[PDB]
């Protein structure tokens, strides 16, 4: 029933769900099954988290390497700069080492601050995606997966979150002849929801997202104007449900 | 040095441009103007498939004209060892300036102009409309980093180990050893806040009913698995196994 | 900007970018928002505009009975966009600011090569041919430190600017997804008025 | 030679610049490569008066 809620949300009537409940359940189950196989693939789609981990490790290792660097001094060793040189020259050598290593620390902290800003941007995006994809149904286009968003599921991952976006994708299009409106008695009828289509001889009114034709009546259409101003209006007959019941 | 059409005033010797680099010189012996061009240089990229595929590579001298070094000339430089086909596929290895490279077939390395996608023409008409008759339910994936590793640094210990003759002079570099610590502490607190914002979004802790029948939909792949020591779903378990 | 500094060409040429924008325009014109959610489904453009009017809460008959006036208003507004983009030079000035900032950084680095940095000379050969090599190492080392600091600060500022540009590109991609590939209900996200 | 007792400074800087350079192409692709195919308008450019 909440799947019917969500189908109504994306613009499809809920009888489409109720009449295809087992087909939709099977499609969802097959897609969920294929997700696990897709993740366990050679591209290793878990690239962002691995890149974050590798960047952190590389920064730490570079900071470690910067210790064993003379920075223009006699040597990078702690005691060997004092057990050999005199206190006066050892003073400037220690100054050289201190400036170099504190510069390394400052550079590392600056890079970490920039990377933390980037990670905070990503985390804010993930938070809004959790709020709008998971805690609700999003009408934003391509925000929550590709297609008409139906729902979403979160999955924790090391230093990240994985969203499984369930979306509704149209599959088998058919071409029809359409019309902005139709005429019955010098009146112009526009569809309340859906569009007017023709299979070649008859005219029906469907919903815009799924081909479910219905007979054009005074319940699916509303009248506004006449057959004078609408460019492309087509003659037809508009069934009145009141006539058979009143005559009988 | 090359012949130049510049018009130095009779008293002018050097020649310069923006950033003050010598661009031309007047020759002392014979009165001539020679333009100066820096000797060619540039990075050397190696276009390679995986070593699990082949040990054969192509070499891109980027920016370098194909005269200071099969030999193809792209706007990204000169390519050596890759044959330029006239076809167009999706980009496998991006070289640049619209040129990509791949390992295809004579199984060798080819270079081409990358294709943007399959060409499609929509049957537009005054009164024709396409309406779907069926549908599919598609589950896609988005991976999003949320936090990094929180790291603290002991500046006094890092700069040198057991040494007081360090700290005596280092004290004169005032506040540099605490500003970095403050910044790192802020970063760590921010990481914790990132995780809190992303995940701590429910006041209650909800539980699925013991009967996991949801109208035919099967959530066993995403629901917690009690069998594992950690109550992680099979997908979550796979994610933790993969990223190590 | 050519003293050890290189400008790499972008992977996608302007020909390809124009092709992509042409594809997006053709999809929007000939199919509406349907090509951004799945297969492209053809729809007469007046009917698509009626869809969009219905989406902003205005019934279809308002479009269909005012189709010529709306078409004329759209054409006039597009012509005015052409004229306005032609004039008022500080309108498309964000891209110019980006280009100018990059050029400024590059030129600052290149002419910062020429700085003395406290050394006796700004040319390595002057030190190597005026002061004895055994004790020229100190001067060479201080010049190296100066140039290394200059390059490091250039790289850091490039990283900050790249973060700013990444934010702008993320916003532009979101706007392409939401305003171009669909119709947005977010206020002022896709221009003033009802999108 | 003196520069190479610094060592990882230049590798750091080169890697950072390469990351920026590849992020630029990532940005451009993320913005413009929305569409899976390449659509073309029909040879008749009549769209109801627009
Ligand atoms: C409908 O018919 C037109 C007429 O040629 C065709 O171009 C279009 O592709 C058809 N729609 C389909 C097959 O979905
Ligand atoms: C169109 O209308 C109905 C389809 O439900 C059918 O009775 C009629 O034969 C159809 N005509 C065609 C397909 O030409
Ligand atoms: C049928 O449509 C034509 C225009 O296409 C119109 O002139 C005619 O009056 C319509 N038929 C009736 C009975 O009104
Ligand atoms: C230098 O001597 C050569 C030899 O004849 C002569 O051609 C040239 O004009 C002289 N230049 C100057 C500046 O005296
Ligand atoms: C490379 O040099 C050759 C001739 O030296 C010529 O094709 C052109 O100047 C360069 N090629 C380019 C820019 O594609
Ligand atoms: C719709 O597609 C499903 C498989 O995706 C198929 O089983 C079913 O028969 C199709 N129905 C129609 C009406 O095309
Ligand atoms: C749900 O899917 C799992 C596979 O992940 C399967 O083992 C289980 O039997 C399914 N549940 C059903 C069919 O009720
Ligand atoms: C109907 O379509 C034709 C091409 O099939 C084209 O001229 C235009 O879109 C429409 N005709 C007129 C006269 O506007």
């Amino acid at each position: 029933m909440q799947m019917a809620y969500r189908f109504n949300g994306i613009g499809v009537t809920q009888n489409v769900l109720y009449e295809n409940q087992k087909l939709i359940a099977n499609q969802f189950n097959s897609a969920i099954g294929k997700i696990q196989d897709s993740l366990s693939s050679t591209p290793s789609a878990l690239g962002k988290l691995q890149d974050v981990v590798n960047h952190n490790a590389q920064a730490l290792n570079t900071l470690v390497k910067q210790l064993s660097s003379k920075f223009g001094a006699i040597s990078s060793v702690l005691n060997d700069i004092l057990s050999r040189l005199d206190p006066p020259e050892a003073e400037v050598q220690i100054d050289r080492l201190i400036t170099g290593r504190l510069q390394s620390l400052q550079t590392y902290v600056t890079q970490q601050l920039i990377r933390a800003a980037e990670i905070r941007a990503s985390a804010n995006l993930a938070a809004t995606k959790m709020s709008e994809c998971v805690l609700g149904q999003s009408k934003r286009v391509d925000f929550c997966g590709k297609g008409y968003h139906l729902m979403s599921f979160p999955q924790s991952a090391p230093h990240g979150v994985v969203f499984l976006h369930v979306t509704y994708v149209p599959a088998q299009e058919k071409n029809f002849t359409t019309a902005p409106a139709i005429c019955h008695d010098g009146k112009a009828h526009f569809p309340r929801e859906g569009v007017f289509v023709s299979n070649g001889t008859h005219w029906f009114v469907t919903q815009r997202n799924f081909y479910e034709p219905q007979i054009i009546t005074t319940d699916n259409t509303f009248v506004s104007g006449n057959c004078d101003v609408v460019i492309g209006i087509v003659n037809n007959t508009v069934y009145d449900p009141l006539q058979p019941e009143l005559d009988s | 040095l090359t012949e130049s059409n510049k018009k130095f005033l009779p008293f002018q010797q050097f020649g310069r441009d923006i950033a003050d680099t010598t661009d031309a010189v007047r020759d002392p012996q014979t009165l001539e103007i020679l333009d100066i061009t820096p000797c060619s240089f540039g990075g050397v990229s190696v276009i390679t498939p995986g070593t699990n595929t082949s040990n054969q590579v192509a070499v891109l001298y980027q920016g370098v004209n194909c005269t200071e070094v099969n030999v193809f000339q792209t706007r990204a430089g000169c390519l050596i060892g890759a044959e330029y086909v006239n076809n167009s596929y999706e980009c496998d290895i991006p070289i640049g300036a619209g040129i990509c490279a791949s390992y295809q077939t004579s199984q060798s390395i080819i270079a081409y102009t990358m294709s943007l996608g399959a060409e499609n023409s929509v049957a537009y008409s005054n009164n024709s409309i396409a309406i779907p008759t069926n549908f599919t339910i598609s589950v896609t994936t988005e991976i999003l980093p949320v936090s990094m590793t929180k790291t603290s640094v002991d500046c006094t210990m890092y700069i040198c180990g057991d040494s007081t003759e360090c700290s005596n002079l280092l004290l004169q570099y005032g506040s540099f050893c605490t500003q970095l610590k403050r910044a790192l502490t802020g970063i760590a607190v921010e990481q914790d806040k990132n995780t809190q914002e992303v995940f701590a979004q429910v006041k209650q802790i909800y539980k699925t009913p013991p009967i996991k029948y949801f109208g035919g939909f099967n959530f066993s792949q995403i629901l917690p698995d009690p069998s594992k020591p950690s109550k992680r779903s099979p997908i979550e378990d796979l994610l933790f196994n993969k990223v190590t | 900007k050519f003293n050890g500094l290189t400008v790499l060409p972008p992977l996608l040429t302007d020909e390809m970018i124009a092709q992509y924008t042409s594809a997006l325009l053709a999809g929007t014109i000939t199919s509406g928002w349907t090509f951004g959610a799945g297969p492209a489904l053809q729809i007469p453009f007046p009917m698509q505009m009626a869809y969009r009017f219905n989406g902003i809460g205005v019934t279809q008959n308002v479009l269909y009975e005012n189709q010529k006036l709306i078409a004329n208003q759209f054409n006039s507004a597009i012509g005015k966009i052409q004229d306005s983009l032609s004039s008022t030079p500080s309108a498309l000035g964000k891209l110019q600011d980006v280009v100018n900032h990059n050029a400024q950084a590059l030129n600052t680095l290149v002419k910062q090569l020429s700085s003395k940095f406290g050394a006796i000379s700004s040319v390595l050969n002057d030190i190597l041919s005026r002061l004895d090599p055994p004790e020229a190492e100190v001067q060479i080392d201080r010049l190296i430190t100066g140039r290394l600091q200059s390059l490091q600060t250039y790289v850091t500022q490039q990283l900050i600017r790249a973060a700013e540009i990444r934010a702008s590109a993320n916003l532009a991609a979101t706007k392409m997804s939401e305003c171009v590939l669909g119709q947005s209900k977010r206020v002022d996200f896709c221009g003033k008025g009802y999108h």
